RNA sequence: UGUAGGAGACCGAUAGCAAACAAGUACCGUGAGGGAAAGAUGAAAUAGUACUCAGGAAUGAGCAAUUAAAUAGUACCUGAAA
RNA sequence: AUACUGACGUGCAAAUCGUUCAUUUCAAUCACGUUUAGGGGCGAAAGACUAAUCGAAAAGCCUAUUAGCUGGUUAUUUUCGA
RNA sequence: ACAUCUCCCUAGUGCAGAUCUUGGUGGAAGUAGCAACUAUUCAAAUGAGAACUUUGAAGACUGAAGUGGAGAAGGGUUUCUU
RNA sequence: AAUAAUCCUAUCACCUUUUUCGUGAGCUGAGCUGUGAGCUAGGCAAUAGUUCUUUAACAACAAAAAAGAGCACAAACUGUAGACGACUUUUUUGCCUCAGGGUGCUGUAAACAUGAAAGUAAACUUUACGAUCUGUUGAGGCUUAUCCCUAGUGGUAAAGUGU
């Protein structure tokens, strides 16, 4: 199991969506992104990076988000993804 | 009744059923024709669209209004990797037509060429042409032989080579290529001296040539009969609908006519474009490629920030006269014309006074990032 | 017509009174009014499905079980055709 | 409720919905109660309206009205036959 | 519970059809369709099971001519707890 | 010069005695054996009580011996494609992912100036207030989603199905 920290370009993702379901679809997009990278049906999300996503509304999104995710045990399997705060996006690569 | 005012039909009939290609592949109708005369040479080239650029080149045109003075020009660039030849094929003439004898390889082929066979080149364990590795040199002679003996039409099996490309595909095109020219012997000599080698552009065909361009045009899935076939737009007046149908005919037959315009597939057609005049064939290792006489500047073909989806020319290229059917990254096909092209235009010889190489990608001026930075000076 | 008998070369549940029945009802109509569909397990349920197992439950299955009989289990006689 | 002869036209609706448009201090609009009933009423007249009903309402009956006209009018073989 | 051809009386006595009457049923078809009214997300709890239950956090909307309060008609235990 | 009114062609079961010619196989051109065809000599067979198909042809399959020699679909990725199938791709000399650069697009961010600014008021020349403008500042932001380049970062599962 596994502790990652990730960048999510939003803008490519959200590109094709209406104003209304832009947030939602970036989140279903965002659960979807982070099952397929840590290979896990179960994704648990962060209400706090949803908050800071949905903050200045629907209409928009950060360009750029950085987000923790972590692989859980407790056949079952799962993990958590969450809002990682700070200033800007600038350089920040991938990492474990 | 008849129509009180008379006016043309809506689009060409010749080309129902307008429908999707079955390959990507251009796909030669026919080849040029018998000359017995002319030594042994190649017919065709599969070659990759890069994107347009514009020229400006100065006019003989004799008695024109332009006359003497000089024209700016669109063109069309198309990255020419060279082909390799890798099978001869042996055709014979039936009542029933054009029928193959046999096919004689190449005594090794490409993992590109191969990687065109396999469907799951990643998960297989890649056996094709092995027990064909090889046979003796005596069963090759004598079916080479037995082809010169009975065949009367000479193919050569070619293949594209797309690992010198950036492209996400890395299986190649495979391809037949007529030989037009003298004995099927003296033809036989020419296609297995040449096999194994590659073949530039250059090596096929010379610039200010006149050739036949061979691809399927640029896909819009189904369209509606306004799109599709260009008829007169509905009233602003309806009961439903205003790029909804005309009247479809007569009730006699009682079937629908099937003249009549209707909705469905749009793009994806084989054409045959004619008669397209070769500017220039490029030069892989020429750093002066988009140069000319008046400009005497080192500068590459390559456009500020590249072409559009393709980016970078690094090997041997044709800049051809005006529009090219398909995408860019498309590959497409040039024939020789079935008879060579006598005209004024086929004749001449041209002279280019610039190429741009500006950007494809806004309205960015400049040819060289050198020049850009040149302007700009100094920066964080 | 009301009540009481007695009847039949009458009908046999789409018939016979609208009504074999919790029908002049339900139900419909502002109202005057209009007005249905609707019977049968077995000899005996003081024989009306015990018990077990799998089921969240419904249910299902059973080596289990009533009956002469359960593709006889109460939307139960027979069970045509589409 | 003027027009888009708009949307709708197996509807959200057996006349709706959208946009446009007329009306808005009086011959105004609204409520409730009340009056006038069928060849009758009532009508700023269109034969208008009088409970999804009108050049004569609804209910019931004379009535199973009448119809030279329309439709339908049920097993078999044999004989003579327009 | 059933026959009579032994003879003979009697009749609500013979159906494919009537836009037949009545009842059931298909093909059409897993189709037409479930389009007024700007929008939901995350987490938790309950439970067999949660897009549309409940709780919280957000996002939003109604926007005092209100999907807010009150009352009349009309309905009538629809209320409320369990 | 009647051309199919022709030519070919079947029908000498046996075994055994004798003489010849064609062709295949084993041995070290040749000899022999087999096979096909003939000649030479013998005495040796048939048989169901009268007809009711004369099983006689072709092809396929099952058993028994003897001998011979992995793909595709899916999944993810793609977007030269696309209503949906279908099509184009790639799946570790890759790909996705971000990040950097290129290419651009917008037009000079916040922050700070005891900078400038139409005037204003309050000290005994000084201190307050002020739309705005200039400077720091071609700044700040944004650029693959269907842009280009990068072997720059971290990633790269299911493991199913048909044959």
């Amino acid at each position: 199991p596994v502790t990652k920290f990730i960048t999510i370009n939003l803008s490519k993702l959200t590109h094709k969506v209406c104003y209304k379901r832009k947030a939602p679809r970036a989140i279903k997009e965002i659960r979807s992104i982070a099952g397929k990278l840590m290979h896990t049906k179960d994704v648990r999300l962060d209400v706090k990076l949803n908050k800071f996503i949905w903050s200045k509304g629907v209409r928009n999104p950060p360009k750029r988000v950085r987000v923790k995710l972590e692989r859980k045990r407790n056949e079952k399997m799962y993990t958590i993804v969450e809002h990682v705060m700070v200033d800007s996006y600038k350089g920040l690569v991938n990492e474990c | 009744s008849h129509r009180k005012f008379e006016r043309p039909r809506h689009g060409s009939l010749g080309f129902l059923p307008r429908k999707r290609c079955k390959r990507l592949r251009g796909k030669i109708r026919s080849f040029p024709k018998d000359d017995k005369e002319k030594p042994p040479h190649f017919t065709a080239f599969m070659g990759y669209k890069a994107g347009m650029t514009h020229i400006v080149r100065e006019v003989d045109k004799p008695g024109s209004k332009l006359h003497k003075k000089e024209i700016v020009e669109a063109c069309t660039i198309i990255e020419c990797a060279p082909m390799v030849v890798v099978g001869i094929v042996g055709y014979r003439e039936t009542p029933k037509g054009l029928r193959i004898l046999s096919t004689v390889w190449a005594n090794h082929v490409s993992d590109e060429f191969r990687r065109r066979y396999y469907k799951n080149w990643y998960k297989s364990e890649k056996k094709a042409f092995t027990k064909s590795l090889n046979v003796p040199e005596a069963t090759k002679n004598c079916l080479l032989k037995r082809i010169e003996k009975y065949c009367t039409v000479l193919r050569a099996i070619c293949h594209t080579q797309p690992s010198k490309t950036p492209l996400r595909m890395k299986k190649a095109h495979i391809m037949e290529v007529q030989i037009n020219g003298g004995s099927m012997k003296e033809k036989l000599e020419f296609v297995k001296e040449m096999l194994e080698k590659n073949l530039p552009v250059s090596t096929v065909f010379n610039p200010n040539e006149m050739i036949d361009v061979i691809s399927v045009t640029k896909g819009h899935g189904t369209k509606g009969v306004v799109s599709r076939y260009g008829v007169k737009r509905l009233p602003r007046k309806t009961h439903r609908g205003l790029r909804k149908v005309a009247c479809i005919g007569a009730w006699h037959p009682a079937r629908v006519q099937f003249q009549i315009p209707r909705h469905g597939q749009k793009g994806y057609f084989h054409r045959t474009e004619r008669n397209k005049k070769i500017y220039r064939i490029g030069l892989k290792t020429d750093k002066n490629s988009a140069s000319t006489d008046a400009d005497i500047t080192e500068k590459k073909i390559t456009p500020m920030g590249g072409f559009p989806h393709y980016g970078v020319v690094n090997e041997d290229f044709l800049l051809l006269k005006g529009c090219v059917a398909g995408t860019k990254k498309r590959p497409i096909t040039l024939r020789k014309n079935i008879v060579p092209q006598v005209s004024r235009d086929a004749l001449a010889q041209v002279s280019l006074k610039f190429i741009d190489t500006s950007s494809k990608i806004g309205h960015g001026r400049f040819q060289t990032s050198e020049e850009k930075v040149k302007y700009y000076g100094p920066l964080k």
